[PDB]
């Protein structure tokens, strides 16, 4: 969907699979502010939205 | 979210909705996300 009507998806109860995120070579703008970008498997947030 | 509850207890009234008490337990919750306005039933 275009940005005028931005679409969302909340991730349900599943085991987080984040090791393939920082290892992907297609990404070139993996900059963000918040938790450390390396302790992704040690995070226990209640709900996550995309 | 789509929540579904059901009891399925026997009764003795057919003429109308029976008078009694029975709690309803959840069955399954579906995290889909959709705007809804109407619905229909299928026999």
């Amino acid at each position: 969907a275009s940005v005028y009507a931005w679409n969302r998806k909340r991730i349900s109860n599943c085991v987080a699979d984040y090791s393939v995120l920082y290892n992907s070579a297609s990404f070139s703008t993996f900059k963000c502010y918040g938790v450390s970008p390396t302790k992704l498997n040690d995070l226990c947030f209640t709900n996550v939205y995309a | 979210y789509f929540k579904i509850y059901s009891k399925h207890t026997p009764i003795n009234l057919v003429r109308d909705l029976p008078q009694g008490f029975s709690a309803l337990e959840p069955l399954v919750d579906l995290p889909i996300g959709i705007n809804i306005t109407r619905f229909q039933t299928l026999l």
